[PDB]
């Protein structure tokens, strides 16, 4: 790798300050560079290594969805035959995307997960793995799709299990994970009722859990339980 | 779309 | 190039989604394709090109100045030792920045500017000379920054004086021109009086001439004259 | 920042 020859804290810090400059795809390089010296990462640094592949795959996605409807709309009676242009260049993004998915999976196997042993980051690690199958699902049309699709059950439910056994409630990790995962259950799996219960059931949990918490607890907590409420008003 | 983190 | 393998109207086409999917390392790729198979380029096309090397320079300009900014802060008084990093990232945005512009150069030199010879073209590409000229000289400090300022400079003079003799004070090619030499003027010149008197003299002579206009020229011309009484006011 | 086009 091109970061082979840089130090780990150099890497780190360049990490932070793409992040700054909100360069992500440099942030991303650094923080694989990070991970490839193959000491676990902090909570730190794994928070970095999330932030820098959610905003490049994140732009990847909104580009896709953008020129799979201009596709689609191609695609529908009436409209006037333009070439293969517009499928070539979708497809052209989503195999850009479909390439940053495995790079993100090929840090997690190898070998992020297999060394974390406390909760904090094993669940982190597995929501990751749960989201970056969870994107390739939303461009798979072939024969691996429905495997594709229960790769990312898989990995949001041992990280399920495990949250719900050793994490609180409120633990922010924890309701992002199940944030997560009720979405896969609504925009992948066709199971809007199983998305509903878990948002649900989670807010309720993470509220009775509120009276615990510090002041600082309570505002990360009751963040993420907010997003957990608006998708709700989103699908009642 | 809905809200993921 | 990766592109000559691919139709110029397919380029052109792609260039267009890629802008629809705010993707503008593509467009400008795709323009970069277009360009080099050697036709003079439209109207439209000229601004799809420009569109696009605008988009991609403006993110590393912003990024640039991020990292500057914190490198500025590092050489303080007060401020703790943090090493090379920032130093060299700072140059990695840097140097890829002077490669985009050197590539637009390139294709202004090889061979867009010595074809163009109506006015609302070649204008058009002085401009652009001058403009990426002026991005080199943000970041020069060296033995050729005079020079480089000097490229500029003498880049956005030819394109007055043939924009003075061949268009209306009301054109938006000309407006757009004056308006960048002015900023030129004020930014990299060390020329604030000449920066306000081009800008002013510009603003009166395209207010004088709008009553030749209908509607919707009327709407182009004076959308950039605001920008012009924008930086007046910033400047007075 | 100043305007440009
Ligand atoms: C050790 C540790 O917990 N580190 C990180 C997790 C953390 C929780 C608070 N965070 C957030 O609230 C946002 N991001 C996020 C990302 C991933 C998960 Cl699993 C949960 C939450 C950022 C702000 O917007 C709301 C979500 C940040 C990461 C602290
Ligand atoms: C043949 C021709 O004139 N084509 C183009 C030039 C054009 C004028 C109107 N434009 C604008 O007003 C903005 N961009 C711009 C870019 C470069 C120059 Cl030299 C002038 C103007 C876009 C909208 O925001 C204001 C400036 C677009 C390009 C039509
Ligand atoms: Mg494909
Ligand atoms: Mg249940
Ligand atoms: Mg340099
Ligand atoms: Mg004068």
């Amino acid at each position: 790798g091109a970061m082979g020859s840089m130090e780990r804290a150099s890497l780190i810090q360049k990490a932070k300050l793409a992040e700054q400059a909100e360069r992500y795809e440099d942030m991303a390089a650094f923080m694989k560079g990070a991970v490839e010296k193959g000491e676990e990462l902090s909570c730190e640094e794994r928070n970095l290594l999330s932030v820098a592949y959610k905003n490049v795959v994140g732009g990847q996605r909104a580009a896709w969805r953008v020129l799979s409807s201009i596709e689609q709309k191609s695609n529908e009676e009436g409209s006037e035959e333009k070439g293969p242009e517009v499928r070539e260049y979708r497809e052209k993004v989503e195999t850009e995307l479909q390439g940053v998915c495995d790079t993100v999976l090929g840090l997690l196997d190898s070998h992020l997960i297999k060394e974390a042993g406390d909760a904090e980051s094993r669940v982190f690690y597995l929501k990751m793995k749960g989201d970056y199958y969870r994107y390739l699902a939303e461009v798979a049309t072939g024969d691996d799709k429905k495997r594709i699709i229960d790769s990312a059950r898989s990995a949001y439910q041992e990280a399920m299990d495990i949250s719900k056994k050793e994490m609180p409630p409120t633990n922010p990790i924890r309701l992002g994970l199940a944030l997560n995962f009720s979405v896969f259950h609504y925009e992948i799996a066709n199971s809007p009722e199983e998305a509903i219960s878990l948002a649900k059931t989670t807010f309720d949990e993470a509220m009775a859990d509120l009276h615990t918490l510090s002041e600082d607890s309570y505002k990360d907590s009751t963040l993420i339980m907010q997003l957990l409420r608006d998708n709700l008003t989103l699908w009642t | 779309f809905p809200a993921t983190v």
